[PDB]
């Protein structure tokens, strides 16, 4: 069980470790949280009371390295660091467990929530999304666009999606236009699977890494990202059996985990309905279409 | 974007267009069967994809052999459309291409997109005009070439016969339309009104009669009152 420490809290926040949270009040005297499960990623995610728009955050994962958050008052936000020293940072994350100035990191034992959410999901990968290459976490935040977005403005503070384009040369043969339009199958197994993301598990954890991005900060391009790879899925008459039930697990668990106060700014109708309805898929994903049908019908 | 009445005069400026109607491109016979059971037998169609400047009608006429065998008929008739006309505009030399390629039903904006990738630089539109090509199987001539197909075809026209000797191109479009408007509503009627006069005919290389610009500002009035006439019988005005 790993600890990320902080320095203190000066400004009033609200703060996220996975998909629990909870407020701080400026200058209260909080120092970190503990007990943080070893063996997945993990965000840290940041609104502050003042600021209607920017939720911040971090992914990283402890067995990387030895990280604390301390603020920055000139550029006015959390900021996530490594610390290479490593005696030092055994000597304050036992003086603030002594002094119990920190949060525990609030798992039942019985819940696999946060694994089902990311179980694809590599700090290897994502730091590809997230280009920023002297630090072993990465920041992610509510305005940052996608490489697709940019092409349709800084390179630097991008996410790296896989572009997807349903009407694109890399998704249509020539000569083979009505069927592959129709029926994604290439598109999805030979480019994107074969030729991209090499196997089924990197797909996976890109599509939940999207999903996780949207939900945690409203990142609208990530939003699109993950209805995208949904929808190319769906789409496709040909997929193999241990994807299709893999996908109605990871969808059954992002819907199950999805704020219902943001339901509407987080979930396409027009894709939805398609995937559940319409798709050569609408058969394939029963745990998901149930609990869409229990939990969102009004979308449907 | 779509086109409307707003932009209307944009059809006639000097970037080539082409209208693509796919309207005629599956048609059927709907009839009994010996078990009394009910079944499709098709017949030959066409393309209409005309230049409204010029004139220029590119008609690729649809042999009732390209659907053998096939399934979903009416959605592979989009895609063949598409096909037909990413087909033309690869044969024409790149100073002839289209700049911009109107659909007058927009299911046809997908296939024809799809089909069009290689020329990102021509922009494919919609359009909010009701406009009357359905009824060029009505002009004896194109329906005459149409059914008597025996193999896939294309058959250049000018439907503007020798107008634009006389006049712009925007009047012979509204000419045209107005034609294939009246046409559309009563068949017999606009066609006893195009021919009541034998001593007016149509010249082997036209599609229409050789009226004087007298006589045909006559038809016009006259195919306007068969319009209008029908439009208040048949919504009580
Ligand atoms: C020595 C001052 C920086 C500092 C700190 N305040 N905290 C909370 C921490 O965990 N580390 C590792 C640190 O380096
Ligand atoms: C797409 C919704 C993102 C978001 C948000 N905008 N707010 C204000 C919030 O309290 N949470 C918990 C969120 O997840
Ligand atoms: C999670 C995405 C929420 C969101 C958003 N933050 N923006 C900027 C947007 O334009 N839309 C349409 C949205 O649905």
């Amino acid at each position: 069980m790993n600890t990320v420490p902080f320095t203190s809290a000066p400004i009033e926040v609200t703060i996220g470790i996975d998909q629990y949270s909870f407020n701080v009040k400026e200058n209260q005297p909080f120092h970190g949280i503990k007990d943080i499960p070893i063996g997945h990623v993990h965000v840290i995610h940041f609104q502050h009371a003042d600021n209607s728009s920017m939720r911040y955050g971090y992914w990283f994962d402890c067995r990387m390295g030895n990280f604390y958050i301390q603020y920055d008052p000139k550029d006015g936000l959390y900021k996530m660091m490594e610390e290479r020293d490593g005696a030092k940072f055994e000597n304050i994350v036992h003086n603030f467990k002594e002094r119990q100035m920190m949060v525990s990191y609030p798992k039942i034992d019985e819940d696999d929530t946060w694994y089902n959410l990311t179980e694809f999901v590599q700090m290897d990968k994502i730091r590809k999304i997230v280009r920023k290459d002297e630090n072993q976490f990465s920041y992610v935040d509510s305005s940052m666009t996608t490489v697709q977005e940019n092409e349709l403005s800084d390179p630097a503070h991008s996410l790296n999606y896989t572009v997807i384009n349903f009407k694109s040369r890399e998704a249509i043969r020539p000569g083979h236009e009505m069927e592959d339009f129709l029926d994604k199958s290439y598109y999805l197994n030979t480019v994107m699977l074969q030729g991209i993301f090499k196997n089924s598990s990197n797909y996976f954890g890109e599509l939940q890494f999207a999903f996780l991005n949207a939900m945690f900060f409203g990142n609208y391009g990530s939003s699109l990202q993950w209805h995208a790879m949904i929808e190319l899925i769906c789409s496709s008459a040909t997929v193999p059996k241990h994807m299709l039930d893999k996908l109605d697990e990871i969808l059954y668990y992002q819907i199950k985990t999805l704020p219902e106060q943001y339901s509407d700014i987080l979930l396409n109708e027009r894709v939805w309905n398609i995937c559940l309805y319409s798709s050569f898929q609408k058969n394939s994903l029963h745990n998901t279409e149930k609990i869409m049908e229990n939990k969102y019908p009004e979308l449907l | 974007g779509a086109m409307n009445s707003s932009n209307y005069a944009e059809l006639f400026n000097n970037d080539i267009k082409l209208f693509v109607d796919d309207t005629n491109v599956y048609r059927v016979t709907v009839h009994k069967t010996f078990e009394g059971n009910v079944a499709t037998k098709a017949i030959n169609g066409c393309i209409f994809t005309l230049n409204p400047k010029t004139g220029h009608l590119f008609l690729k006429i649809i042999h009732t052999s390209v659907w053998a065998g096939q399934k979903r008929l009416s959605q592979l008739a989009k895609w063949k459309t598409a096909e037909e006309v990413s087909a033309l505009v690869r044969s024409l030399p790149k100073e002839e291409q289209p700049k911009q390629i109107i659909v007058t039903r927009k299911a046809m904006l997908d296939p024809l997109e799809v089909h069009m990738l290689d020329f990102p630089n021509i922009a494919i539109r919609p359009t909010e005009l009701r406009l009357p090509f359905s009824a060029a199987m009505s002009i004896d001539k194109l329906s005459d070439v149409v059914m008597k197909a025996t193999e896939p075809q294309m058959v250049l026209f000018n439907i503007y016969d020798d107008w634009l000797d006389r006049i712009s191109s925007y009047t012979a479009f509204s000419r045209l339309t107005l034609l294939l408007r009246a046409l559309k509503t009563n068949e017999e009627s606009a066609k006893m009104i195009l021919l009541s006069d034998p001593t007016i005919t149509i010249k082997s290389y036209h599609l229409w009669p050789s009226f004087t610009d007298e006589q045909w500002i006559t038809i016009e009035s006259q195919m306007r009152d068969l319009i209008l006439t029908e439009y208040g019988r048949k919504y009580n005005v």
